[PDB]
Formats: structure tokens, sequence, C-alpha cells
């Protein structure tokens, strides 16, 4: 189960990451 | 996954590293860089499994050997920018639009064999080398903020590092069969990266890890990422091994780092894959597991289970796809995967 449960940090983490993500307009190469 | 195309790079030597542009805003091209030798290559993924070239940059030292490469970008222009980095020891930083090296960093005793961005300041960089030791660059002021290493620091290479998923600790392990704990949101750390900022230095020296362990392989791990809280490193006996700092229980920010404890949830199992420097791979969302080996074969392991041993085992192979898999690189949506070889080939597989 603690694998498991590890995985709600990581959701809530890369939710996290992407949400940045989202806000940025990194010019493509 | 399906395979869609490949090609081989007519330098025709190994390629170690590869990574897509996390970095490119949704609806932009599926971009990723491949390096080794002197080269450093980019590719714009199109459709109809299509890999176009779009730019590339050849070293003028005919004899440098890159290992890796990290993706950011300027925060000044929002423009984005490449580090790599191998076995001359020295930290290029190219401009991937004009293929130009506008920075380099030298430090490092000898070779480094990893770099790694900030997953939240594009200004700090992180490279593991050859030498014993961590190093952290502020590439906006040309800093070094800290060295990572000493009394309780690495005994032998630095092979691999990774920062966890908010950026507030770094794991690193290498030839001393070492797995070593770095925080970075320590008062001593946070105050080091602010006053990078100021100069226009002092680097921190860092000899005490917060935690340490050489329980988990019994070899060279060379190659470590996290999973949330757990960790993920392999060696050479064909298994990446999920374990984490403490007990079963322990949580990682409330561990010591005298703790002796360790444990073990589970493994990957997959085959000829023992030679040095494979490294295996995750998905941004971090729902795939992927490692290629040295005869072409591909493993991608569905990392949504309750245990690793339940996890389901995809292998990808195509018969003309032999040589040794040194990374894979998935693209942010996950819609594409791509492996590097020993032989300069590519491949491309798109997902099911």
């Amino acid at each position: 189960t603690m694998f498991s449960s590890n995985r709600q940090k990581i959701l809530e983490r890369t939710e996290t990451l992407n949400q940045e993500w989202k806000q940025r307009r990194i010019q493509p190469v | 996954f399906k395979c869609v195309n490949s090609l081989k790079e007519d330098h025709n030597q190994p390629l170690f590293g590869v990574q897509f542009n996390w970095h490119s805003k949704e609806g932009d091209p599926l971009v990723f860089a491949t390096v080794g030798s002197n080269r450093v290559t980019l590719y714009e993924c199109h459709s109809q499994g299509e890999i176009r070239l779009l730019q590339s940059y050849v070293d003028a030292d005919a004899d440098e050997n890159f290992y890796t490469c990290a993706w950011t970008y300027d925060s000044n222009t929002s423009h984005p920018l490449l580090a790599v980095a191998g076995s001359r020891g020295i930290i290029r930083i190219i401009n991937p639009i004009t293929m130009q090296c506008i920075k380099h960093y030298v430090g490092h005793g000898n070779a480094i064999n990893e770099l790694k961005f900030h997953p939240r300041d594009p200004n700090l960089l992180l490279s593991v080398s050859k030498d014993h030791a961590l190093r952290l660059w502020n590439i906006q002021t040309d800093t070094l903020v800290a060295i990572f290493g000493g009394v309780e620091g690495h005994r032998d290479e630095v092979l691999s590092a990774d920062y966890d998923l908010l950026g507030e600790k770094i794991m690193s392990c290498g030839m001393d069969h070492s797995l070593k704990l770095w925080r970075i949101n320590s008062k001593r750390m946070m105050n080091a990266i602010k006053e990078s900022y100021d100069y226009n230095f002092i680097s921190q020296k860092i000899h005490f890890p917060d935690f340490s362990t050489r329980d988990i392989h019994r070899n060279y791990v060379d190659c470590v990422r996290w999973l949330g809280d757990l960790i993920l490193s392999k060696s050479c006996e064909n298994a990446i091994v999920c374990w984490k700092p403490g007990k079963m229980e322990d949580d990682i920010d409330k561990i010591k780092p005298s703790e002796s404890n360790v444990t073990i949830l589970g493994r990957f199992d997959y085959s000829q894959c023992d030679i040095w420097y494979m490294r295996f791979s995750m998905d941004f969302w971090q729902k795939m597991l992927a490692l290629g080996n040295q005869v072409g074969k591909l493993y991608v392991w569905d990392l949504e289970v309750e245990d690793p041993h339940k996890a389901k085992c995809t292998t990808l192979t195509h018969h003309k796809c032999g040589a040794a898999i040194r990374q894979t690189s998935f693209s942010r949506d996950s819609s594409i995967l791509i492996a590097v070889c020993d032989d300069a080939s590519i491949w491309r597989w798109d997902r099911l």
C-alpha cells in the first residue's frame, strides 16, 4: 500500500509542475 | 507502442544521451536532442513518424565525448537553452537556434556523467562528476553555488543524480555503491542560491549528506531517479530496485542524517543490460518506466500499480534494432518514446 500511497504525492506534485509549465511561453526551438 | 521510424547519425559514433525538450508549450512541435562523441543534434517530430533535422552542433574539440544533456531556458528572454557535458569535464551552454556555445563552466576535475536542471528555477544546473563531487551552478550569474563532496561525500565517480519533483533535495549515486541525499531547501542552501544572484564568488562546501546507504546494490549504481518519495536505482544485476530510506513508515523529510535503515519495496526485472551507463527514464507524469538493453530491446513498465511485481512490462523490439540503447526519452505528453544506441541509431516509438 506504501507504493500506492506514494502515487498520491506524484499526482499532486506533477500537477504543481504542470501548472507552472502552463504559465510559461518558452520560445520554440 | 508502435515502431514508426529510425535513422542513424552519419558520424557513426555511439550516442549516450537523448532528451525531449519538456519546456516547449502545448501545441509546439515535440523536439529532442541527442548527444554522443563531439556531436549534439536537434530533431523535430512530425506526422507519419517523421524525424526532421532541426540544427546540429559539432564541437571544435574532436576528442570530446558528450555523455548527457539537459534543457532549460534563459529566464531573461524565455529562449530555450541546452546544457551538454561529457568526458572533457566542461559544461557548455548552447543556444539551440544558432547552435553557438554561449557560456561554459569548468571546475570539475574530470568527466561529467550527468546534468540536471532544477524543476522550478531554470538557472540552477546540477552536474555530477568522475571527480567524486556534485556541483550546483547558477547559469544566470555564472557562479558555482555549491560543491557536494568531502568528508562524507562520494568516494568514487558519481554516475547519476536527480532532483525530486519539487526541487527540494537531490539523490546521487555512483561507483562507491552508495546513494546519498542532499537537501537544497535548507537555510544554508537557500541562502547560497540567493547570494549567487547578487554576484557581479564564494561557493558553499557541503560535506555531509542528509542520508547515505550502500545496502541497496552490491556494485556500481549507474542511475537513480526519484519516484515520489521513493527511489528507483539500478546496478548491473538486470533489475531496477524500488526502495526508500528508513523503515516502511518513515517519512522522507523526517529521517535523520544518521538513519541506518532502508526498505526495499520491489523491483522491475529485465535481461541483457548488465553493461555500465545504461540509463532508465520516466515520462513527465511518472506513469511509465523505460529502459533499453544491450541488444536493442526496450522495456516499458506501467507504474500505476500497487507494487512493482504487478507492473505490466511491455517489451518493444524491432528485428533491425540490435544495438545497445543507452537512454530513452518520452515526449512531455508521453505520445512518443525515443531511444538512442551505441551504433548512432535513433528509434521512434509512438504511443499505443
